[PDB]
């Protein structure tokens, strides 16, 4: 008579994403916030992956990624990090983001664009070419914590927190993961990705570069095994 | 390759 958690979940987000201007939406967002609380790595039957203490081949990726579902309106899905990787910094240009840690521990690093030029004598380290130092805009870096399963969900909007990178700390980590809208590159919704640069207490201005996805990371899907989302 | 997903935009899958 009850379905599972994670059918709830994404019946939830779908009655809560269907932007901060409808009515309805804080106390829907709580709610689907309350859900993602309750849910653990067994409830996807997802068993939490410990270190190889091997080196990574070549020819296999950093990230691995579950789905579950996906509307026009949300993602619904699982990243999973291997040992010592990193998602780089990111944008989710126009959406919204929640995030729920399974199992591990990950750092995520969150900021934000400000909408300036670079002055002059502003230098980093390692030094910028010409086309980047034309390139480099402001930012502020809002924080850099640490979160686990216990920590409940991570929440980023369009405006707030829509940059981070998140770190997998002493280990694999893998984390449930719900954008809205998805992005839609043919729309004009992509990834871009970024540094934080160096120059030679948060939140705090920094630089930022738009840079290509890093050689070294990419993200292969894997078959998710826990309950299904069903229509 | 480069495939346009939902869930990282045009991602570079390799
Ligand atoms: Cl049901
Ligand atoms: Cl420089
Ligand atoms: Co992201």
């Amino acid at each position: 008579n009850m379905a599972s958690l994670i059918q709830r979940i994404a019946r939830q987000a779908s009655l809560t994403f269907r932007a901060p201007m409808q009515p309805g939406f804080p106390e829907n967002l709580s709610k689907l916030k309350s859900l993602l609380t309750q849910l653990r790595a067994e409830d996807l039957n997802i068993a939490p992956r410990k270190a190889t203490l091997q080196p990574l081949p070549p020819n296999l990726p950093p990230v691995t990624y579950m789905h579950i579902y996906e509307t026009d309106g949300f993602s619904l899905g699982v990243f999973l990090l291997k040992s010592g990787t990193s998602i780089p910094l990111h944008d989710h240009p126009g959406m919204h983001g929640m995030l729920k840690v399974l199992y591990g521990t990950v750092r995520i690093s969150c900021m934000d664009k400000l909408d300036r030029a670079l002055p002059p004598e502003q230098q980093f380290e390692p030094p910028l070419q010409p086309r980047e130092r034309e390139a480099v805009r402001p930012g502020v870096l809002r924080s850099r914590a640490e979160y686990t399963e216990a920590s409940g969900p991570c929440i980023l909007t369009p405006h707030r927190d829509n940059l981070h990178q998140i770190d997998a700390v002493e280990g694999p980590a893998a984390f449930l993961d719900i954008l809205a809208p998805p992005y839609d590159p043919d729309d004009g919704r992509d990834c871009h990705y970024y540094r934080v640069l160096e120059p030679v207490d948060l939140p705090r201005e920094v630089w930022l570069l738009e840079t290509p996805q890093a050689d070294d990371f990419w993200c292969e899907g894997e078959p998710y095994p826990g309950p299904k989302v069903f229509p | 390759y480069i495939v346009k997903t939902f869930w990282s935009g045009s991602h570079r899958q390799c």
